[PDB]
């Protein structure tokens, strides 16, 4: 999202910035580190919905949402 | 002739039990605006409220300084963090937070907002790091 | 007439299946979701262990 045109562009359009500027708002991937909100419907607790950080599972063959056996108690 | 897309009427049966004169000034009816209100700013010695900010306050805080730091980072910390959140958070730790926080403790009738202003940069904070 | 059946009511053609058909029953249904916000597509997190 440049802020001189305060429009979005994309990313296979901007093979000629080289670089980004100051107050660019730039949407990037999800990586490891970033935190993750994880919720298991029915919501009945407080603890339904939580804060995990995120570990990114490069096997492409993997489609599931993996976690700890012993947070699920926070879920149910 | 045979309609399966009804639409299930709906009902409802438990009834609720809540519990001169001229035709209408230009006051009585109208006036929707409400009144503007004075800040009264409770003194300082007079404050009731916690010195220690909740969670919920120092989340606030940490989370309104890294949006701005997000427009803008003009930045008195020292070291160099590269995320906005750690900026605001160590802001926050460092005592070098611009901003204030009220407490609206009440709302008058006669039009006052009785309020108590804290200096996040003299409360105790109770994040982790 | 008596033995014509054009203007015979087409709601009697279907028998009753249950005994109270007429009775209006006011309460809401014991094992209906309608109080509970679960999407349809996730049934199966309310599946017995």
């Amino acid at each position: 999202y440049k802020q001189i045109t305060q429009s979005v562009h994309d990313i296979e359009g901007l093979k000629q910035d080289f670089r980004l500027e100051v107050g660019d708002i730039l949407y990037r991937d999800v990586v490891t580190g970033d935190v993750a909100f994880f919720n298991r419907q029915p919501s009945l607790e407080r603890s339904s919905i939580g804060v995990h950080r995120i570990v990114v599972l490069e096997n492409p063959k993997i489609s599931t949402f993996q976690m700890n056996v012993s947070a699920c108690a926070w879920y149910n | 002739l045979i309609m399966d897309d009804l639409v299930e009427e709906y009902v409802e049966t438990e009834e609720e039990n809540l519990v001169e004169i001229v035709e209408s000034p230009s006051i009585c009816e109208g006036f929707v605006q409400a009144s503007s209100q004075t800040l009264v700013i409770i003194p300082d010695n007079e404050r009731i409220t916690s010195n220690v900010l909740t969670t919920f306050e120092a989340t606030r805080l940490v989370a309104v300084r890294a949006q701005q730091l997000a427009i803008n980072g003009s930045t008195m910390l020292k070291k160099k963090y590269s995320s906005p959140i750690d900026i605001a958070k160590q802001e926050l730790f460092n005592r070098k937070i611009p901003l204030l926080v009220m407490r609206c403790i009440k709302v008058t009738p006669e039009g006052q907002k009785i309020v108590e202003i804290w200096n996040p940069r003299e409360m105790g904070i109770p994040l982790l790091d | 007439s008596g033995e014509d059946s054009s203007m015979d009511d087409i709601s009697a053609y279907s028998s009753p299946g249950l005994f109270g058909e007429d009775i209006i029953d006011r309460l809401d249904d014991p094992f209906s979701i309608e109080d509970v916000d679960i999407s349809l597509d996730v049934l199966d997190n309310l599946a017995p262990q």
